[PDB]
């Protein structure tokens, strides 16, 4: 039941920060590393996530990784810096330059290796590992290339352990760089091959809840970290304590993939009701259902009502009747059949643990195989192909050592990967 | 090559300030 | 011209400035001499 | 780490670097002797006795600034090496300048630079400052590039270059100069930055409202724009852009490099809380022809790429908005195959302000770098100019009778030509 | 009981000797004066006198007073007799031929006596630690003649010698390949057990393990003081699994050529890396077995493991050193010998090491020196011996060692005997 | 351990008494005798250069020597003169006329007998001498041939010891004798085969350094004399003062020349800096090493890259970390393989002392021999055999007492000696 898990670039050297001081803080555990939790629950399985020393601190089992040095040093910086191993910040001396092979060929290739050292350290001392996470995103460039490149080597060592991959990728409206199509599409692939399932995050689906959801004038990228957190935490919930009706990362995967290459899915998370609306919002499950399947608190950029979901789970958190929790599943199923697909009964999935968040006396993580991935991908790779048709930007690649064949490749990988969801959410029996 | 007294900008002059600066400094000190 | 002006950055902080401890005085016992 | 090297080249790229330099220890807290009562080391090299020196090289052919400079109120920053003046100057000669007074001297500029290199780990950079109007930033230029690209090879290039103004010029053989540097910065420089004196002067008189301002509110500007390009090295923030990081957005191909520069808000101390200070507002006034630093109308082109960096207290919300809205207003065009065409670099450390200057205090400021078709503008009128100077063989034999040959000049007209028609052949839609 | 006589030769020996009377003071509580302030232990380096104070057993020889005039002069002025501290007038220079020829002789008889009044107080004494560096001349020529007087003198007493071979690519001296393979000679023939201590290894685990940019000879003589009290906390405390000098020598050492035996020391932290890292005694072991945690630039998978001594120190358990001793057996990459399967010696202590004040050297509960002997240490003679004769094939600095009164076919007899130590690291190392 | 300084000739009596006011000053001593320094280490090594009056003076262990009064008059005029013990002075009413004839034959061996009386006792007051140093100049008559005379005498009854030895070879650029190369050739044969080591002081380098490294206004003879005797305080450094690797003369020549034949040796100094880099440019070991292999530094003006560096020592002065002061010399072993020679390895000897010169905080003698040191061997005997094509000038020797065949034997050893310098400068392995 061991996890053991890892940052790539400054987007994911960010968000594993968050999800480490929000997972500590669940654990209670001191930013120092000591232990000031006041439950049992918490140090019953306290193993998954945080290596202990001889000296009693609970050392998070992660591995920073960034081509950048500032990000280490901001991390360092940040209150709960000094919780992290230092040997683990593996870091270069020249930034990757948003560029896929200045991360994934030539300079990830030589900073690599001592991460897999440094990351097969840390595997061995586990009695036996559930698997690998990663936490990163396609939009950056060391973020992506190299990531992915620990993505692939990982595998060749580690075949049969789940790997938990969370990518934060982008929208044009809060596209901050030109080269997002680029180190999307060389990135993709990876994604694809080499993680059991991958669960995706998107930029502008953060900022709409922020803006809509929960009705903040002032969310910054520490306000949305948290957010993307609640999940990266619940995600675990089962593993990480004791549950009613219990499951794992294996469980997730082998309920939410039926085909092996069906596999990237979306995000959503309850309950998120703003502090105005939260004194006249009785905090149910019965709500936290539609909570649960509501466009507008979900976490991908992407409508559901234009898709249709494949296979979808959900795992709540807290003391709630799995009487209630499952006749309520049930009704969304028959409610909306149209949505989800008919050729697989009970697309829903249901999953009871005890321990919830902090303050929240029920919480819920959501996890779905929506078909309008499809737009997000289609629409990507049409952003690729409008330069890629040029030969534009593409010169930084070519000196770097990169060829035009594996561009071509990837680019139809995206087309065959996409090209799956619209002929699955149109099928008919 | 003709050598300008102090306060002409050409050759060696920024050297020849400090040296008489730091000569300064010395003398005052003993 | 003088020597320590010829040879040293600071002409009359470096000659005033006592001589460095041996390493043995520095490292072996100071903590000793606390 | 982030280490720039700055180059200063000749009497322009001395003077801007003078007022870069005055902002750097600014906004450093370094006092003019050089102390200060980890962001510094970017610029400034800290040494046993406490004290930082700036990480320059200015390198003039004739000693008047230089010696302003040795003789001003920063004689105690300044290393008294790495301050390279020679004995005669070029002269408004691009061929006195890189072939007889600059051969002498290029070789001593390699070893000065390559000392600065040996005291940086983390080299990341090369901040050229120089004006090909003249001849001396044209000429040294152009060698100086020539060898240290040919030597450290693929590292990153800014050159930040004074080209002749279509109307407002100061000597009549610029034209000439531009045309024959054109060829060496197309060459050797990884990213070529506009500094044009009309839109300058054009931006002081109408926003910062100054009835006769010279050229040290022109180096103010100047060093304001490169303070904002670098802090996102220099500073922590939430998008942090180094220079590959920005370059490699800026250059779709290897003969597409110069690029368009803008700062806001560029207002006085009077206006300053008369407008309004919004993200919206000032990314409006940035994008707006006016508020500009290069005279060349970006609605009769059409955008490739832009870098939008933000200094300040700004946050990405608004950002976005701005964005979106510079999206949905057609009066600005961009090119149809770049959809996302924007880098957004946001940093936490407000600008500062050189005290007797004209910029106000300001919460938050935008510097936008932008590559664009309108670029073949400027360079169609500096090539007609050099046409019409050269039908009948004008200021010819001052370059001939130094050591260029008269094909040098056509080829360099060919060169031009070649860079317009490929600003045209990308600039055309499918 | 258990009585050991320090020597100290040349001033790389006063230095590393003073550096390890700093870390036996520390780890007794005996002050610099010389006296406890507030269980016998200390017998083994302190001598009692009846005013109670302590006189560590060690005699000081150099031939040159800059440093022993220190020595006298600074913080143990009162610890260390100013007898016993005994430094000649002018020094070896390098020179083989004028520390075992030309001074050496005459201030190796006042040495001996002194040997003989440090030994007559010894009614249990069981070794002599002698401590120098093969690179000098007093290291070498002085060194070898008081080796070879001790050994005529004492018969199969113990010598452990911990000398400072010359490293592969930092060396001070020119005419040290010359000292080296001349005073391999002696460190063959009259030394027990001799344990390499070049400075290219120390200085590299400093600066990737202590995380300190500008250590020095202190820091690399406080890590030399750190492996020679594990060495000697063994007999010097009680401990589970307690080991002797005689005890671990005779089942490290294979045959009496054989003697020569490579070194390392785990864990060894900063103090901000002290309080994170798991010092579970299986991971300190892998340091322990990894090159890089090596006080001797001898990496040991171009080799073959022979005989293995871990003496771990702190709170360790037999069920905790049997388990890494199991987890090192069946990791691959070191290769141990096929004659000796076993070949492993498990000595522990139940003293924690003790870190002194401002040292790099963190607090840490559990600690291991490795003592082995493999057939790795071939390559290390390989290259000091293909110095010594690409400096000597015509005859460069041999003129000194010849008009110092020393003849010219030693030089012969050096290579002849490091070409047969060559020769019989290949005949073990080679599978039967 | 203790060394007798002899000064010969005006320019030998000058240097020396430059390097007594450096030694006296850093030992703490004032020119009226008395010891005021605050520190013990001046004390404790006072005695190698210093000897006890009845009254506790201190005297220093020097002995002068010159064919003319003048020299004394200025010498005792000088800041620090009256330190010198009277009996040491002893000086001839004719001077040599820059004859070596006169210096080596005839005035000098005059004198010579009281010369080594002095010596003799001076050396019995010492109670166990280390060796001795000469300071002279092989330009003029007076400090070449009577120096030669005293070493060649001094050998004889103290043959095991060490004979340090500081020759000024003019050069032609500041060439102001016209029997220069006469009295260089007479003087270089008995100093070559009558003594351990003989290391030479050029002042075309001294000027050029105060030309384009240091850059004064009106550096005059005693600027170069204070360069000169700074490292001549330098060199004995490790032997006054402890350190964390110590080293003497013996120790340093016994390792400083492969061949007994081979012992001459070009200097060095680190760092010297003008008021345009003292305050700016940092005072680091980087900087020490960089500026000990380059001719602007070094102070003899043969350039060292036409050459091989047959061996190296570098002498460190001041606190100091004990890697760089050998690392940053295997990097330029590992760097200039073509300037160091091949069948010796680590062809650099590294010292540490601990007390750096008074003012300093880090320093540097740099003393080694190459095979450049051949080049103005060459070039004396071009000048020496142009003048002996027809005698000229060679009356005032011959009728002096020399015969004309002994120029012919100091021509067979420079000829020997520079052919000798360049089969081991392209020698082999
Ligand atoms: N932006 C800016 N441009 C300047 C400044 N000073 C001079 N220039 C430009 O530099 C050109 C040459 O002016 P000069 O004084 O001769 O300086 P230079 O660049 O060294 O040219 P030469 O000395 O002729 O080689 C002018 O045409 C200006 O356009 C300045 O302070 N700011
Ligand atoms: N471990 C260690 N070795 C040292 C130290 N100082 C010097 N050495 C070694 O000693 C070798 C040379 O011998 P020296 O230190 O000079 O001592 P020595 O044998 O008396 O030789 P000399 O002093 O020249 O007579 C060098 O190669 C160094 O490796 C030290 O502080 N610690
Ligand atoms: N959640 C979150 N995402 C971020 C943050 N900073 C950047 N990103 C995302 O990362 C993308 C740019 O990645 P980049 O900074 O270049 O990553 P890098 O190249 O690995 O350093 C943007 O599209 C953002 O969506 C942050 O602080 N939080
Ligand atoms: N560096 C230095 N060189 C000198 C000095 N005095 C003379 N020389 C040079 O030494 C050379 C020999 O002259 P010198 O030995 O003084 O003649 P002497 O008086 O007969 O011994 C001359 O060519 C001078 O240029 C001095 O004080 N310092
Ligand atoms: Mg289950
Ligand atoms: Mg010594």
């Amino acid at each position: 039941r061991e996890i053991v898990s890892c940052q790539a670039g400054q987007c994911g050297n960010q968000i594993g920060s968050k999800f480490w001081e929000v997972i500590s803080d669940e654990h209670g555990v001191d930013p120092t590393g000591t232990y000031q939790g006041d439950s049992d629950l918490q140090l019953e399985r306290i193993n998954v996530y945080f290596d202990e020393s001889s000296g009693g601190r609970y050392v998070p089992r992660a591995v920073l990784m960034d081509l950048e040095p500032g990000t280490m040093d901001s991390v360092r910086a940040g209150p709960y810096g000094q919780l992290f191993r230092p040997d683990n910040f593996i870091f270069g001396q020249s930034g990757a330059g948003n560029n896929w092979a200045k991360g994934h060929y030539t300079e990830g290739a030589e900073l690599i290796d001592s991460v897999l050292d440094v990351c097969r350290k840390e595997a061995e001392s586990c009695d036996c590992l559930q698997g690998f996470q990663l936490s990163h995103s396609l939009g950056g460039g060391t973020g992506s290339g190299m990531g992915t490149l620990l993505i692939s080597k990982l595998r060749e060592e580690y075949p049969d352990r789940i790997m938990m991959t969370f990518s934060v990728i982008p929208s044009p409206r809060v596209s901050d760089t030109v080269v997002e199509p680029y180190n999307t599409t060389l990135s993709v692939h990876q994604l694809v091959e080499n993680s059991d399932e991958s669960m995706c995050i998107d930029n502008e689906a953060l900022y709409d809840i922020c803006f809509r959801t929960l009705k903040l004038t002032t969310p910054t990228f520490g306000d949305l970290n948290h957010l993307v957190a609640a999940v990266m935490s619940g995600v675990t919930c089962c593993l990480r304590f004791p549950g009613q009706l219990n499951s794992d990362l294996r469980k997730l995967a082998v309920n939410l993939v039926p085909f092996p290459r069906l596999h990237f899915f979306m995000m959503g998370f309850a309950p998120l009701t703003s502090r105005g609306s939260q004194q006249y919002r009785g905090l149910s499950v019965a709500e936290l259902t539609q909570q649960m399947f509501d466009a507008k608190n979900m976490m991908q950029a992407a409508d559901p009502r234009h898709g249709r979901y494949l296979t979808a789970s959900a795992l709540f958190r807290g003391r709630m009747s799995t009487k209630e929790v499952d006749e309520q599943m049930l009704n969304v199923q028959n409610k909306n059949s149209s949505y989800f697909i008919e050729w697989i009964p009970n697309n829903i999935k249901s999953s009871i643990c005890d321990i919830p968040p902090k303050g929240l006396k029920m919480s819920v993580t959501f996890i779905g195989n929506n078909t309008c991935i499809q737009e997000m991908f289609r629409r990507v790779g049409e952003q690729f192909t409008g330069m890629f048709r040029r030969k534009a930007f593409l010169h930084w690649y070519t000196g770097e050592g990169m060829d035009e064949m594996e561009f071509t490749e990837a680019e139809s990988n995206m087309n065959d990967l996409v090209s799956e969801y619209q002929q699955y959410q149109d099928a008919t029996v | 090559v003709q050598q300008y007294s102090p306060g002409v900008l050409i050759g060696n002059w920024f050297e020849d300030i400090a040296l008489r600066e730091d000569q300064l400094k010395l003398y005052k000190n003993q | 011209i003088d020597r320590a002006l010829l040879f040293s950055v600071d002409p009359v902080a470096d000659p005033a400035a006592p001589l460095p401890l041996s390493t043995y005085a520095d490292t072996y016992g100071a903590f000793y001499y606390a | 780490m982030r280490e720039a090297i700055c180059i200063h080249i000749g009497q322009a790229g001395c003077q801007v670097g003078n007022a870069c330099w005055e902002l750097f220890c600014l906004e450093h807290g370094i006092q003019p002797d050089g102390s200060m009562p980890d962001a510094f080391n970017t610029f400034f090299s800290e040494t046993g006795a406490g004290k930082h020196v700036p990480r320059c090289l200015f390198l003039d052919l004739e000693p008047t600034v230089v010696d302003e400079v040795r003789t001003g109120t920063y004689r105690q920053l300044f290393n008294p090496e790495q301050l390279v003046s020679g004995k005669e100057d070029a002269a408004n000669n691009y061929a006195r300048g890189h072939y007889t007074i600059g051969k002498e001297i290029v070789d001593l500029a390699l070893d000065r630079i390559r000392k600065l290199a040996d005291n940086c780990t983390g080299l990341q950079g090369f901040m050229v400052f120089h004006a090909v109007g003249g001849g001396t930033g044209s000429g040294l230029g152009a060698l100086l590039l020539e060898r240290l690209s040919v030597d450290y090879g693929k590292k990153s290039k800014l050159g930040y270059t004074v080209y002749p103004s279509p109307q407002v010029s100061t000597a009549v053989v610029e034209p000439y100069n531009c045309v024959l540097s054109t060829h060496s910065l197309l060459e050797h420089t990884d990213v070529a930055t506009m500094l044009d004196n009309e839109a300058i002067y054009d931006l002081t008189r109408r926003s910062l409202d100054i009835e006769r301002p010279s050229y040290t509110n022109v180096n103010r500007l100047i060093g304001q724009v490169v303070s904002s390009l670098t802090a996102s090295l220099r500073f922590d923030g939430a998008l942090n852009v180094d220079l590959t990081e920005f370059q490699t957005n800026l250059v779709p191909y290897p003969r597409i490099h110069f690029v368009l520069t803008s700062y806001a808000p560029v207002v006085s101390a009077e206006k300053a809380y008369h407008e309004q200070l919004s993200v919206a507002d000032i990314t409006n006034s940035v994008f707006e022809p006016a508020g500009m630093l290069t005279k060349c109308d970006p609605r009769h082109g059409k955008y490739m790429s832009c870098c939008l960096m933000y200094r300040g207290d700004v946050v990405p919300k608004d950002v976005n908005a701005a964005i979106a809205t510079i999206k949905t207003k057609r009066t600005i065009q961009f090119v149809d195959w770049c959809p996302t065409g924007f880098k957004c670099g946001i940093n936490y450390q407000p600008p500062t302000v050189v005290p007797g200057g004209d910029l106000a205090k300001v919460q938050r400021a935008v510097c936008m770098i932008a590559n664009s078709t309108a670029i073949a503008e400027v360079f169609a009128r500096i090539d007609h100019k050099f046409d019409l100077m050269y039908s009948k063989r004008a200021f010819v034999h001052w370059y001939v009778g130094e050591g260029m040959e008269e094909g040098e000049f056509s080829e360099a007209r060919e060169d031009l030509a070649a860079l317009e028609k490929d600003y045209e052949e990308v600039g055309a839609e499918s």
